RNA sequence: GCCAGGCUGUCUCCACCCGAGACUCAGUGAAAUUGAACUCGCUGUGAAGAUGCAGUGUACCCGCGGCAAGAUCUGCCGUGGGCGCUGGAGAACUGAGGGGGGCUGCUCCUAGUACGAGAGGACCGGAGUGGACGCAUCACUGGUGUUCGGGUUGUCAUGCCAAUGGCACUGCCCGGUAGCUAAAUGCGGAAGAGAUAAGUGCUGAAAGCAUCUAAGCACGAAACUUGCCCCGAGAUGAGUUCUCCCUGACCCUUUAAGGGUCCUGAAGGAACGUUGAAGACGACGACGUUGAUAGGCCGGGUGUGUAAGCGCAGCGAUGCGUUGAGCUAACCGGUACUAAUGAACCGUGAGGCUUAACCU
RNA sequence: CACAGGUGGUCAGGUAGAGAAUACCAAGGCGCUUGAGAGAACUCGGGUGAAGGAACUAGGCAAAAUGGUGCC
RNA sequence: GUGAAGAGGGAAACAACCCAGACCGCCAGCUAAGGUCCCAAAGUCAUGGUUAAGUGGGAAACGCGGAAGAU
RNA sequence: AGGACCGAACCGACUAAUGUUGAAAAAUUAGCGGAUGACUUGUGGCUGGGGGUGAAAGGCCAAUCAAACCGGGAGAUAGCU
RNA sequence: CCCGGCGAGGGGAGUGAAAAAGAACCUGAAACCGUGUACGUACAAGCAGUGGGAGCACGCUUAGGCGUGUGACUGCGUACC
């Protein structure tokens, strides 16, 4: 779960290090966004040269949540922190071909069939 | 709130209540009879009965534990020697409470609490 | 159709073969024998009175003892009514087991919420008044497991009333 | 009461070994992929044990890609297949929530040598 | 003067815990205001928003806790004492009426389907899955859990070491029993039904055409109401059903819904105790020896973590086997060991008059 | 008013402490003049807490984080 | 002309609208304004006409329409 | 040696809250400032009311001061309640 | 003399014309506080009164419908300066 104005760890080779949330989407008058929800984040630090520039505003999706998510069998997946990967409204395919840390099994969505291939460590 | 919780409030500092109960238990052991309010008498019984039950078994660790919650060497010595064998046959229910009207000072209910044997 | 009165015992999880954990609340359903029958001709409507549990003879009022003696059954801990669905009737003393819920797959639970003291305006409507001890119903619940020989009923989710409370389980009207 | 105790105990399998907190352990988990099921091995260190009847669950932590991931495994759930202890540890602390900050040598623990 | 960063419930959302007030028991106890009050809503008028004027409607009398729309009063929610439903009493309900909400996105098959020259392209509202509200719950995710356990600095005390107890915010922290908790999980915005606007229609002229209508005469919007739950016979129009109890005597008078005396004291309730996941006080639930209602005890479980002592090693810190040991409040199954005694009080002794059908 | 307020100077121990500040004790003085009750909403003084440290507020106003020695 | 300094009855209430100037008492009769379905005292009285919309029981200019009025 | 700094006692109300009933007719809690300088206080005396005092706000002089209390002129005076 | 606490206060006896004169001491009213007596009121809306008014108790001409105590209901009634 992620709230407004929360830092998300970067799990892609785009060069981003610190990203801040600005707006939350995925439901009218919604206060929190889950792991499988689209969020609006910005960039605080950028590499000297690359496709990502400071101040850009674009969509993103959380891959890991500090609070975690539950399972039908009662199991809970909890991570040491919140990790998010930037997404674009057009050309959803993220630039990063490598993702830090494992990922859960809830990424079977229609548009997330291309990310399960990455993240070899589960 | 107020659902399945033990321990009457007895509005006071927690350490103050603990010291109060220590004094109550020590007095009851020393004199085998007390004349105190029922709300305090119930918790006095609840806190003192474990002490006598533990004292029924004689051991260095048991004596040290009894002294920890008693802080009176003479009272601890009184235990393990007279009360332990006196109530050895009985298991639980080492105290009895008899109402003696309401206190005249402030209309506060008051009652006597004493051991089952209390003598002999 | 017709509901039965049971006693809440607790709630836990049930593990499925596929590996899914489901909350289950446990209701003890004693045989709720019928004491009296109400009809249109006499009482103005069709209904049957159900009783359950046991009451000590000393703590049973003489009028209730006479009523149960007329019913030809031992005195229970309470009486409840259930409106018939215009189906087959019943007879006095006809014990009813949990088998009726063995093929429903959808039940509704009515009971009294746990009591609470005075509640503030924020605590109530987010004015102040008593909380709990009020009839409340939760509908569209599916039974998980039925054990007729053990008088055990497991229902998904949560139901009003803590342990030791009495509740009513009725066939789900909505479907 | 008796009924709930019977219901809880009737679904208990006497196969989980007794592992102390902070002891390295491997867990086999059934995972559904496509229309089939397969096995997955998860190695970690047990941090907390909360054995509430059949609700018994233990937290296992692992370090992957430089990040710490902790998952709670249910002791008696069908999803968990078997529990095996590879490296034996010894810590005089029921809960190991303190190691979330430690790393490298500090996070390491000594052999039990019982 | 300004910038970058770390840093707390200021907030999404607040949740829990410790103390003094808030409520009851025994006593002391003043004020501001006060013409008198048997101190209702709406409509119209009025020196112009009427508790007091005309019309209309509702409301048993009197108390306790707050929400402050105007804390004395009006008003609202919850809950109490008295009273009547006509002999009394205990239960179960029908129900005149009353509380409220009927929200909303994505995907799936339908289906790249009908239609459509092609382009284009659904009705579907059937299934699954989100967002916000309410209700329910603590097994799960955790928070709290100063009443449980352990680490630790200073100081005092137990004659001293060891070992213990108090104080220093719970002395500072690490975990956590039960209860409560949302950030956790279960369900609901029904389906169907009635009347429906527009609109869609069988035969059809007057006025050999035509037309929703003149004659026969049919469907239908997410709009409205039932359907969904909850309170409800103080509904004084005071309801319906079941069961139980009383089956004595005598005297007087102003001779009748009369009065009085001895005996009787039924069912039930209240009175008091254990008390509760019931509670501010009331009230409510279970029990009161013919018992698991509270405490303690046995065993288990949870939690904490290898207690003290013993003997070995290091001349010391400390470790080793005893010892997965000791302790464990609120959890679970038993145990009468302790506390709920025998009782007293109210509540009565066949139930008012008239009418109509029955056996007499 | 036996009120919660002001009233001038002196006597100045031990422990850990740079310290007459800080915490417990020595001799000494006191438990302060309403007590007891289940411990509701609510008010006041505090403690902990998942996603955050400034997204409420005109406002970093309360609270909260560190609080030093020598060197690389 | 009224109130000021005049009551009473009617207009549902109402001080300037209509009748009407209270010496006091009486369980008497007759009238002014206003009424004679009830509330509430009086005709559900008679004759000749308008009304199908509760217009009566709120409305102008204008071609029955105009017409929208106060929890 | 500091209009030197942190920091006790001590002093100032500079700010927030408690109340204009009262505990106080100017007080309480907290924060803040000074804390060897331009400081404070123990005790005694002096500056008297078109006068004293005053870094001027026309501030203060025993419930206040901008003409204090006491007794009198005066049971005053104009309008008005 | 007794109750009461070896008090305060009260109850008897006596003195005292009188103690319905007891040191709170001639005469003792209303506001205010209590008991008893008779009546009305718990389905009933507003300056709380005025006429009608059955009923509820007492004494009267021993009925002859009289007065006192209350006023269910009913027409009217928007305080004083």
């Amino acid at each position: 779960m992620i709230q407004e104005q929360t830092m998300l760890n970067v799990a892609d080779n785009s060069g981003a290090r610190r990203v801040m949330c600005i707006k939350v989407l995925g439901g009218s008058h919604r206060r929190y966004a889950g792991v499988g929800d689209i969020i609006k984040i910005t960039i605080k630090e950028a590499i000297p040269r690359g496709k990502v520039k400071k101040g850009d505003v674009l969509k993103a999706v959380v891959v890991r949540t500090k609070k975690g998510v539950r399972r039908p069998d009662g199991s809970v997946i909890r991570f040491d922190g919140n990790a998010c990967v930037l997404l674009n409204n057009n050309s959803e395919q993220p630039i990063g071909t490598r993702i830090f840390g494992p990922v859960t099994r809830e990424l079977r969505s229609e548009k997330f069939m291309k990310i399960i291939s990455l993240a070899p460590e589960v | 709130m107020r659902h399945r919780k033990s321990g009457r409030q007895l509005n006071r500092n927690s350490s103050h209540r603990q010291a109060m109960f220590r004094n109550m238990a020590g007095s009851l052991v020393r004199h085998e009879i007390i004349k105190t309010t029922l709300p305090k008498a119930k918790e006095l019984r609840r806190v003192v009965e474990p002490l006598i039950t533990l004292a029924k078994t004689d051991s260095v660790a048991n004596r040290r534990l009894a002294f920890a919650r008693t802080r009176d060497n003479e009272i601890v010595a009184k235990l393990f020697n007279e009360l332990g064998p006196r109530f050895a046959s009985r298991a639980g229910g080492y105290t009895r409470i008899l109402k003696c009207g309401f206190r005249a000072g402030d209309n506060a209910p008051m009652a006597y609490i004493e051991l089952v044997d209390r003598s002999e | 159709m017709i509901g039965l009165v049971g006693k809440k015992v607790g709630m836990t999880r049930i593990f499925t073969e596929d590996g899914v954990s489901i909350p289950v609340t446990v209701i003890e359903v004693e045989a709720n024998r019928v004491t009296q029958v109400k009809d249109l001709a006499n009482d103005g409507y069709r209904a049957i009175q159900v009783t359950t549990g046991a009451k000590k003879a000393n703590r049973v009022t003489k009028p209730e003892a006479g009523h149960f003696a007329k019913a030809g059954v031992e005195a229970g801990r309470g009486l409840w009514e259930f409106r018939l669905a215009e189906g087959e009737e019943f007879t006095v003393g006809q014990s009813i087991s949990v088998e009726l819920f063995a093929d429903v797959k959808k039940v509704d639970v009515t009971g009294t919420s746990k009591g609470k003291g005075f509640a503030g305006t924020v605590k109530r409507w987010n004015m102040a008044g008593q909380m709990g001890n009020e009839r409340v119903t939760v509908q569209s619940l599916d039974v998980v497991r039925v054990d007729a020989e053990r008088n055990l009923l497991l229902v998904k989710g949560a139901v009003p009333g803590a342990t030791g409370s009495d509740l009513i389980v009725k066939p789900a009207v909505k479907a | 009461s008796n009924i709930i105790k019977q219901l809880e105990q009737e679904q208990m399998k006497q196969d989980v070994p007794s592992f102390r907190p902070g002891d390295t352990v491997e867990v086999k988990v059934w995972v559904v992929e496509g229309s089939k099921k397969r096995l997955q091995a998860f190695e970690g260190v047990v941090i907390a044990i909360r054995n509430r009847g059949l609700h018994s669950a233990f937290t296992v932590r692992k370090i992957s890609n430089g990040e710490g991931v902790e998952r709670v495994f249910q002791t008696h759930s069908p999803v968990v297949d078997s529990i095996s202890v590879k490296r034996r540890g010894a810590v005089r602390k029921a809960k190991l929530y303190y190691l979330r900050e430690r790393t490298g040598k500090a996070a390491r623990i000594k052999e039990r040598l019982n």
